[PDB]
């Protein structure tokens, strides 16, 4: 998270590490009890490691009460997506077991009606991503509020030039953004998910490259299927 | 496929206004903006401003502030350019150009602004002789004249002879009205064989003439 | 508004030769830098988008190179059909911005044009009026003079004409002259002649009718 600053301890119950060796990979968020919601190119150069997802975290390093390192039972990408491509950048993980429910642990409401958000609304945006040009990863969770960036602008040939599809939204970017680290994390608009970031290899924090977001609500009948 | 059609023509007089259309189809209209550009007879391309189709929002360029106005129609999915208190320089061709992806470009809609009344050409054919022989090669073509506004197409056979049609760029007669010429260099053994119909259209006008060209006896 | 000055404003070079047309943009840019081609009577074409990305369809000949402030397209074979008028375009924010244009022509072996002539058809001397053209087809270089002569009478002021711009396959030129009289001074006279000054003819060449002739 670049341009923003540090979360409140645990204001965000469904917020999740997931994890490559015992190291920060990729955000997440616990959508069920058993299920968290990420992007399917965090684990694209994974194939050995311990793939695990931390709830309940606030440090990376400190031990807190509330964090608890889960295992990974099952691993379900969405069949559609693969390396090529940004569509359909979706993965849901299963934990060994329903995750252990409190006031740092809880899941949270997705949308369900597959419609835009409005151009202009603020949305809150968190990880452990990057927060500079040098690389340097956070300790504690990181969030910042961006505007919804309408699709038109977003396909400018200076931005996006026709890649943001109906599936996808974004945020603006200057000097205000997700990042490296970030992907797999949650876009919240009025305390209901609506994004998963998708950051790939794109520059941060430059206004010409705006943030890009699978939008959950395109994907409701895919997820209601394997959390069923 | 994506498409972009623009309106045809206009012949408006100075101190009026003019509605431009571009026609969007072939993709999600609200994807992508819309790019309007201008062209002055034997000028440079000049980028007037954008219109944002999702939410409406416009950006001009300096030199288009005011007098230029972009709107749109999302139900037709159709974006328009309106010029009001037009004058002799707003003469141009107008164009649009959709923003982002596959470059995609309208076809371009060429308006005159002069008090001169409209006026269709009148064609004359310019007969293959013994003079406009080459050998083995005859040359041929179709005088279209004293017609207002621009443009005029000349296709010759429909569009099916293209190869050697030269269509000279109209120039501005003492009278005010266009004229110009479009010739052919075809083999002289097709004559008499073969017919020849140079196809002019004059759109302002609502004017369609097919004139047959054919060798004459002294 | 982003300010772009593009440079030169017209060049000729021959067939095989490296073409190199420059933009400087008044603040930096990046990589955000446009470059379109636009044949004579065409819609304009995207050839290089920004970071100097060539389009689909668009021949390798073309390459864009810069960053920040200067900008360079290069056409390093240039070929016949490449004819046309070159534009930059800034695209670092609204509203984005052209270069004034860089015409490129064709330089090639000097050609000689095949003259025609045409009396007035009997259809427009009902109308009261006539017109004389005089056909100049594919010739090079562009420059051209056409004298009219009416019964060996030198003309002036009654004749217009127009030029085709450079053939995309050949690269000549091809101009009408047309002279306009009255159908009272057309019935008049009798001797029509086009008298065509080329670098191609060694000597000036006439082409000429006697009105009633075919």
């Amino acid at each position: 998270i670049l341009g923003g600053r540090e979360a409140e301890a645990h204001a965000r119950p469904y917020m999740a590490s997931v994890q490559l060796n015992g190291a920060h990979l990729c955000g997440g968020v616990l959508v069920a009890e058993q299920w968290v919601l990420s992007a399917a190119h965090c684990l694209e150069d994974a194939a050995d490691g311990k793939v695990q997802v931390l709830l309940g975290a606030h440090s990376l390093s400190q031990p807190e009460p509330s964090k608890r390192l889960y295992d990974v039972l099952r691993a379900v990408p969405h069949p559609d997506s693969q390396p090529d491509t940004i569509d359909h950048d979706l993965l849901l993980l299963q934990l060994s077991e329903k995750a252990t429910l409190g006031p740092a642990v809880r899941p949270l409401p997705w949308q369900r009606v597959d419609r835009d958000v409005a151009p202009g609304t603020l949305c809150d945006v968190a990880g452990w991503g990057i927060v500079n040009h040098a690389g340097r990863r956070p300790d504690s969770l990181q969030h910042v509020l961006l505007p919804v960036l309408d699709r038109a602008t977003c396909n400018r040939r200076t931005h996006h030039d026709g890649a943001i599809t109906e599936r996808l939204m974004c945020a603006e970017s200057n000097r205000r953004d997700s990042c490296k680290g970030d992907s797999g994390g949650p876009l919240v608009c009025g305390g209901v998910l609506e994004g998963v970031v998708t950051s790939g290899s794109r520059v941060c924090g430059n206004r010409k490259k705006p943030g890009i977001y699978t939008r959950v609500a395109s994907y409701a009948a895919w997820i209601d299927s394997v959390l069923a | 496929e994506v498409q972009l059609v623009q309106s045809g023509p206009e012949l408006k007089k100075p101190g009026a206004s003019v509605k431009v259309s571009c026609k969007a189809s072939g993709y999600t209209f609200t994807n992508y903006g819309m790019n309007w550009v201008r062209q002055a007879p034997g000028q440079g391309l000049e980028w007037m401003g954008w219109i944002n189709t999702y939410t409406g929002e416009t950006t001009y360029a300096d030199d288009f502030k005011g007098r230029f106005v972009f709107s749109l129609d999302t139900s037709v999915s159709t974006a328009y350019l309106q010029i009001s208190s037009l004058k002799a320089e707003d003469t141009a061709v107008y164009y649009c150009e959709r923003e982002g992806g596959v470059n995609n470009w309208g076809q371009g809609t060429l308006v005159t602004v002069s008090s001169a009344s409209t006026k269709g050409p009148s064609v004359f054919p310019l007969a293959p002789s013994s003079k406009s022989t080459s050998g083995g090669t005859a040359a041929l073509g179709c005088l279209v004249k004293d017609y207002f506004p621009e443009p005029v197409t000349v296709s010759w056979n429909s569009g099916a002879l293209t190869s050697g049609v030269h269509t000279f760029p109209a120039v501005l007669q003492s009278s005010g009205l266009y004229s110009l010429s479009s010739v052919v260099t075809v083999p002289s053994s097709s004559l008499g064989t073969q017919t020849y119909i140079c196809n002019v259209n004059h759109k302002p006008s609502n004017t369609k003439v097919d004139k047959k060209v054919e060798p004459k006896s002294c | 508004d982003i300010q772009v000055t593009q440079s030169p404003s017209s060049l000729s070079a021959s067939v095989g030769d490296r073409v190199t047309i420059t933009c400087i943009t008044s603040t930096d840019i990046d990589d955000d830098m446009n470059w379109y081609q636009q044949k004579p009577g065409k819609v304009p074409k995207l050839l290089i988008s920004g970071g100097n990305t060539l389009r689909p369809g668009v021949p390798s000949r073309f390459s864009g190179s810069g960053s920040g402030t200067d900008f360079t397209l290069t056409i390093s074979s240039l070929q016949p059909e490449d004819v046309a008028t070159y534009y930059c375009l800034q695209s670092d924010s609204l509203p984005y911005t052209f270069g004034q244009g860089t015409k490129v022509e064709i330089k090639r072996t000097v050609a000689a044009p095949s003259v025609f002539i045409f009396p007035p058809s009997d259809e427009q001397l009902k109308s009261g009026t006539a017109s004389v053209v005089c056909l100049l087809n594919n010739f090079y270089p562009r420059e051209a003079k056409v004298q009219w002569k009416v019964d060996n009478a030198l003309q002036s002021g009654n004749s217009q004409e127009s030029v085709t711009e450079q053939d995309s396959k050949d690269s000549t030129y091809s101009l009408s002259s047309t002279l306009t009289l009255s159908k009272a001074d057309y019935e008049k006279h009798k001797v029509y002649a086009c008298e065509v000054t080329h670098q191609g003819l060694s000597s000036p060449v006439t082409k000429s009718f006697n009105r009633g002739e075919c």
